[PDB]
RNA sequence: AGAGAAAUCAAG
RNA sequence: UUUGCU
């Protein structure tokens, strides 16, 4: 799958490169900038997730934490952990039987 | 008959007396997986209390008489023959242990008893996941993972697959058809039984002989091997122009412009020279892109293949022979020691600007340090200026090469120093491409400014003298073919900083460790085989030394450099063991200078390299 | 080359990796590939008797011969039968524990197994369209050829699609419905069909000056092939003299530990084997699996399911392709063997229509752990009491003897069982170090007690193209992978952290002025995420992080943009997070 | 013309 | 197809 690596830097800088399902959130021309097309999933160029990013409906906070919950358990452990200096170079069985016994 | 290690004592004395073993096929298997399913249930059954009563009861192995009192104490009633073997008070579930070669096999089976399926392998059915606990799955795991490898340790594996799951079935079959097919080509049937007594005979061998001195690569003969890497190397240049975008830079350099032929090559007509202006005038005026002229059949090989193939129909006049092929022979050039040279001149800005990391742990700071000590090192130095130069050029070209074109692109190569100032190393015109499969080579005119111009070096460069407010540059114009994977792989050369940097890393390390403290401001001597008056050099110099040789290997990177460092490891290894005082041994007919010295044909790097090593000594004592 | 030769700070064994030019294109092959193939072909022919007699050798089908006939001088390309059935047995009784592992795996993984894993093969050429499709293509097809004309159903199991094979090739026609079109087969036809490999160039192969080709077998013959590698793993992985599949950082690092008594000679030999593929006989590689499944107790139809790929592949076709080149004093024709003289004019007699029949040696990349394993059979013998280790065509073997003439007799003992079981180690390639202590296998330098592993292929430091998150993650990964495997130090890998954010960050137009940057410095839309222009927030010891997630704990994203950015409702959409910048692109 | 190395692109 | 990786 060596062609989407190469495709890459072509692929983004396309007119319309990110193809998104129709909505009307997203505005049709934003101070000047033409985000969407209106023919068909349409397409959007790049800017609209980062116009997502400051201009975008948020989600409920108990949403984003129980997104994040699997990742940021990665992350508390690694910064709570403690790094050294650095160098250079019969009884199951047991209690089973006598209860079958009593 | 004894009792294997993994099950208790007291458990295998029960089992001998609860069922006839000796009547049964296999019958010390089939204890020894009864035994297997009672440990599972007393694990599962270990401390757990419900109510100051144990939470699991177990009916295993237990008298009829008393299993029935429990379960009637319990309000509830089985078979004799579907007698679960436990029984949860705390859900008030009987459960029946299995085991099963695979889980998928298992089915739920009657209503009377949930099935804790299990595998030979430790693990459980999906559904056993949520009826037992954490605890208990590990230690029935751990269990099972002994008794497994009591099973391979002791060769019972048929035995207890058939114990457990069944009896294998006829799964596979040929018939006679195919039989007949497949003994066509072969002197022995399906399962091949050759009636031949086993045993290894004792052939006659030949003698190992030492390796005592190093041996000797083979330098060819013949013209001087000529540039031929794509864009040029340590004679590169560029004109500053003042900042802006690319198409104002460009067209600052278009309006104060006269460019003249000095020097013609008859691969490249200097008549080309108009398919560049013209471009550059185009991408001035906006548009990249730009419609065909006369000059441009002659720049990128318009309708050349037909123009070949008629010219050599009308002269065609013979009969056919193998067609053989032959690698024109070439010495080494005396511009690689030039190009060495230059290529660690040092320059004013640092041409490798690379974001930090975030430094978290004080490993994170020693990395850090280290990178921008390297950085340092190798930042002002003309071969990061080259690899900058070749990165953007490679970048701009294979961004146009995604789809197919009739008209002449113009991809230039332009650098922003950090005061702003465009940097105008030249252009990449690409003719019309219609690339079909990947590999295809797209035509290219590169113009490339120039510091200094050899005839012997770019013989099928044409130099021509540009002239921007008073100063004078040359500008060279060459007609390639290149491939579309290997303008992708330069467009991150920026990797040949890797190999130095490991290097640096490691001494500056060795050294720590020997001190056991790191001194990142350290540059030691490394002493190596030079010319004879300097016996070595500081560490930074011949990190400088490595990185220019490294890039020059990348750029001339072709079948012949890998089969000469594929075949040169070797010889580095036994240099290395003989200036130990370990002796080199070798088979019968044996010169890995003959495998080195097949791939010394044309690439001027590979000769460097080659006279390198010949000039080390090759005797140690 | 004196410069990567350092006599006082490292040694030349630490420079072994200046000694890759990696970072530089990957030679591609170019034109036909007639010439490499009946190259290929045609060296097991020569090499079979001392003197070359083509002639001979082609109308021997089994390449079993008597150890008079074994070049202990050159190649060899046969095997001595006793010598295989002898070794196969001491390997058997040697390893007990892992051929019991591979009972277990018999009796019950194989019979699981589903052919749907069919579908991750390389392209794969239809006998029905005639021409080199996609493995999932190519699987569907077939198993609908099958569906059609046996009239049942193919189970799931792998097991059920082989029996399927088997079935239809004992139909004297078979029929192909197919949107519309009949093709039709006799059996020869499908026979031929099924026994035909096809050859293409090895592109992108380094450290070689000659390109060579590989060879892909029909969907037909697959599900065995697979079946049998699946079981030849099983086995090499229990094996401690096997390099491959697994990690080489034990294997290496094993034997570079063990000592000695300070008194007893002890050598390291490091080699390769010329011509690995070109000499080996599938009917060896059938003998030896006979005999591990015999001495193991496994039933016939299990030996007959094992022998059959190997039979199949000694009745192999490979394709020519395009054919020999011809010059008419400048002028140039492709054109297939047999229409003019040539070099190869003593195969004509085994051209089939554009095919060309062989028996004896192999093709790269079909057998890869099976000759494997017959090149480790060959080194259980009394004499031979050293430690070896083993990868396809790579090896290292460390000898500790009493006395040199003792270790040059094993050494020789050692090239000649590998002659005696069909493999020649390259005599120019073999080079044995007294006392051991430096040696090279697998691209891991060791010297001492350090192993310096050295990649094959530099990580391409740049993003996969699937968008923002994902390509970070997945290159962090890279880096992470690489670092921790020991191919790239903590300074290493720091300088690829920078060239990879580097690329990373122009692939997704956030470097220098573009529309993106554009677009965010008109409306003030501020940087947060590393696509977006962030300055980096992993680190050394943070690649394993996610972004958000690692952004989150330092403070540098906040709650608002967290539930802007982490929104499902976004119209936009590994273990990245689903943020909207988790999008797709569209061709 | 050119790229290149065992023979392909230089359109289809 | 509009062009900014030291
Ligand atoms: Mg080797």
């Amino acid at each position: 799958d060596h062609a989407p690596q190469m495709r890459l830097v072509y692929s983004v800088r396309k007119p319309w490169p990110i193809s998104m399902t129709p909505s009307k959130e997203i505005p049709l021309v934003f101070n000047g900038t033409k985000l969407k097309d209106t023919i068909l999933r349409t397409r959007a160029n790049i800017v609209v997730p980062d116009y997502w990013s400051k201009y975008g409906s948020q989600t409920s906070l108990e949403v984003v934490n129980a997104i994040l919950y699997a990742e940021d358990l990665k992350v508390q452990r690694f910064f709570s952990t403690e790094w050294g200096e650095i160098r250079y170079g019969t009884d199951n069985i047991k209690a089973t039987i006598d209860s079958q016994r009593d | 008959t004894d009792r294997p290690d993994h099950i208790d004592s007291r458990v295998w004395e029960l089992s001998e007396t609860q069922e006839d073993w000796i009547t049964q096929v296999h019958g010390h298997v089939r204890r020894v997986v009864e035994c297997w399913k009672y440990t599972i249930c007393c694990l599962i059954s270990n401390m757990h209390t419900h109510r100051g009563a144990p939470q699991y009861d177990v009916f295993k192995w237990q008298d009829r008489s008393t299993i029935e009192w429990i379960c009637s104490k319990k309000k509830v009633q089985y078979p004799e023959r579907d007698t679960p073997d436990l029984y949860d008070n705390e859900r008030a579930v009987a459960y029946k242990v299995l085991l099963v070669s695979d889980l998928s096999d298992h089915s739920p089976t009657s209503g009377i008893y949930h099935d804790l399926a299990f595998n030979l392998e430790g693990e459980a059915e999906e559904s056993c996941a949520l009826v037992l606990r954490g605890s208990q799955l590990q230690d029935i795991k751990g269990f099972l993972c002994r008794a497994l490898e009591w099973v391979v340790s002791n060769n019972l594996t048929q035995e207890v697959v058939e114990t457990i799951s069944g009896e294998a079935k006829l799964q596979f079959s040929v018939g006679t058809t195919f039989r007949t097919l497949l003994k066509r080509d072969t002197d022995w049937d399906v399962i091949p039984t050759p009636r031949v007594e086993p045993n290894v005979p004792r052939i006659e061998g030949r003698r190992w002989t030492q390796m005592k001195k190093l041996p000797l690569l083979k330098e060819k003969e013949g013209p001087p091997s000529p540039w031929r890497a794509l864009l040029l190397g340590a004679d590169s240049e560029y004109i500053v122009c003042p900042p802006g975008t690319d198409q104002e830079a460009i067209s600052w350099i278009h309006s104060q412009s006269e460019i003249e032929c000095i020097r013609e090559s008859k691969s490249t007509p200097a008549s080309v020279i108009t398919c560049l202006t013209s471009s550059l005038q185009s991408f001035a005026e906006g548009n990249p892109v730009r419609s065909r002229i006369h000059e441009d059949i002659i720049a990128f090989g318009i309708n050349k293949k037909q123009e070949k193939k008629q010219s050599a129909s009308s002269s065609a006049s013979g009969e056919w022979k193998r067609a053989e092929y032959q690698v024109e022979e070439m010495s080494l050039p005396p511009w690689v020691e030039e190009e060495m040279v230059l290529l660690r001149s040092d320059q004013e800005d640092n041409w490798i600007e690379l974001e930090k990391n975030a430094i978290y742990t004080e490993v994170d700071g020693v990395a850090e340090g280290l990178v921008d000590k390297y950085i340092e090192i190798v930042g002002r130095t003309k071969v990061a200026s080259v690899i900058e130069k070749w990165q953007i050029a490679a970048t701009r070209t294979f961004s146009q090469l995604h789809t197919d074109r009739s008209r002449i692109t113009a991809c230039p190569i332009i650098t922003r120093d950090p005061s702003g100032n465009c940097q105008f190393w030249g252009m990449v015109l690409l003719g019309p491409h219609h690339v079909k499969r990947d590999t295809d080579n797209a035509p290219l005119l590169i113009a490339e400014i120039m510091g200094e111009d050899t005839e012997e070096k770019y013989p099928k460069h044409s130099v021509f003298s540009l002239k921007v407010e008073g100063k004078q540059f040359l500008l060279s114009l060459k007609i390639t073919s290149f491939s579309r994977n290997k303008l992708y792989t330069f467009s991150n050369i920026r990797r040949v900083l890797i190999q130095p940097a490991s290097i640096y890393s490691q001494v500056v390390l060795s050294r720590a460790a020997e001190n056991n403290s790191l001194n990142l401001e350290v540059n030691p001597e490394i002493q190596l085989y030079l010319e004879g008056a300097q016996r070595g050099m500081t560490l930074y110099q011949w990190v400088r030394m490595i990185l220019c040789l490294e890039f020059l290997m990348a750029i001339y990177n072709n079948p012949q450099m890998e089969g000469f460092l594929a075949n040169m490891r070797r010889l580095h290894m036994s240099r290395h063991a003989m200036m130990e005082r370990r002796q080199v041994f070798l088979p019968f007919g044996s010169r890995p200078e003959d495998k080195v010295n097949e791939c010394i044909i044309n690439n001027p790097i590979v000769a460097y390299l080659a006279k390198g090593w010949n000039s080390m000594p090759n005797v140690y004592y | 080359m004196n410069l990567f030769t350092p006599r006082s700070e490292i040694n030349p064994t630490t420079t072994q990796e200046l000694l890759y030019a990696y970072t530089g294109p990957a030679p591609v092959a170019y034109g036909t590939r007639t010439r490499a193939v009946l190259e290929n072909i045609i060296r097991p022919y020569q090499y079979f008797y001392k003197e070359p007699n083509v002639q001979r050798a082609l109308d021997i089908k089994t390449g079993c011969k008597e150890p008079e006939d074994i070049n202990v001088e050159g190649p060899s390309s046969g095997f001595h039968t006793a010598s295989v059935l002898k070794l196969a047995d001491n390997f058997f009784r040697k390893y007990r524990p892992a051929m019991e592992k591979l009972k277990y795996w018999i009796l019950v993984k194989l019979p699981k197994l589903k052919y749907a894993e069919l579908s991750k093969g390389r392209q794969t050429y239809s006998f029905i369209h005639k021409r080199n499709l996609p493995a999932p293509i190519a699987l569907e097809e077939t198993v609908e050829f099958l569906e059609q004309n046996l009239r049942r159903k193919i189970g799931p199991t792998l097991l059920s699609y082989c029996q399927a094979i088997a079935d239809v090739m004992e139909l004297d026609e078979t029929t192909y419905e197919g949107a519309t079109y009949t093709i039709k087969f006799s059996r020869e036809e499908l026979w031929d069909q099924m026994r035909t490999l096809n050859t293409m160039w090895k592109h992108l192969e380094r450290g070689r000056l000659n390109r060579r080709t590989i060879a892909t077998p029909s969907m037909l013959i697959r599900g065995f092939v697979k079946i049998v590698e699946d079981a030849a793993k099983e086995i090499l992985e229990n094996v401690p003299t096997s390099g491959v599949p697994v990690g080489g950082e034990e294997k290496l690092a094993k034997l570079a530990s063990k000592q000695t008594f300070h008194t007893a000679v002890t050598g390291e030999l490091s080699g390769d084997q010329e011509k690995f593929n070109e000499c080996l006989d599938p009917d060896a590689m059938r003998l030896m699996w006979t005999v591990f499944l015999r001495k193991l107790g496994c039933p016939d139809w299990i030996m007959e399911l094992f022998n059959i790929p190997f039979m199949v592949f000694k009745s192999k076709l490979a394709d020519m392709g395009e054919g020999l080149v011809y010059t008419k004093g400048k002028l140039t024709d492709r054109k297939p063997l047999g229409e003019m003289p040539s070099e190869f004019d003593d195969l004509v007699r085994n051209v089939v229509g554009n095919s060309i029949s062989c028996r004896l040696g192999m093709f790269m990349g079909m057998y890869n752990l099976t000759s494997t394993l017959l090149a480790l059979i060959s080194i259980e013998r009394e004499e031979l009491t050293g430690s070896h280790v083993e990868s396809s065509d790579d090896f290292i073997h460390f000898f500790n003897c009493k006395t040199h003439e003792e270790m040059f007799k094993q050494a020789e003992t050692l090239r000649l069982t590998l002659k005696l079981v069909g493999i020649n180690m390259s005599p120019s390639k073999c080079i044995l170090i007294s006392p051991a202590g430096i040696g090279e296998f697998n691209s891991k330098f060791h010297h001492r007690d350090f192993v310096g592993n050295v990649a094959t292929e530099l990580p391409a430091l740049v993003p996969n193209g699937t968008n923002p998150m994902t390509d970070l993650a997945m290159g962090l990964n890279v880096i992470k992978h690489s670092v921790n495997t020991g191919q790239m130090n903590l300074c290493t890998g720091a300088l690829a952290m920078r060239i990879f954010n580097h690329a990373y960050k122009y692939a997704y137009m956030a470097l220098g002025v573009t529309r993106r940057t554009r677009f965010m410095e008109e409306n003030a839309i501020t940087p947060l995420l590393t696509n977006q222009g962030a300055s980096p927030v992993h680190s050394f010891s943070t690649m394993h992080l996610d972004e958000v997630a690692l952004r989150r704990h330092l403070g540098l994203l906040d709650e608002e943009t967290l539930r802007r950015i982490l929104n499902p409702n976004n119209p936009v959409t590994d273990y990245s997070v689903p943020s909207c910048f988790k999008y797709t692109l569209s061709r």
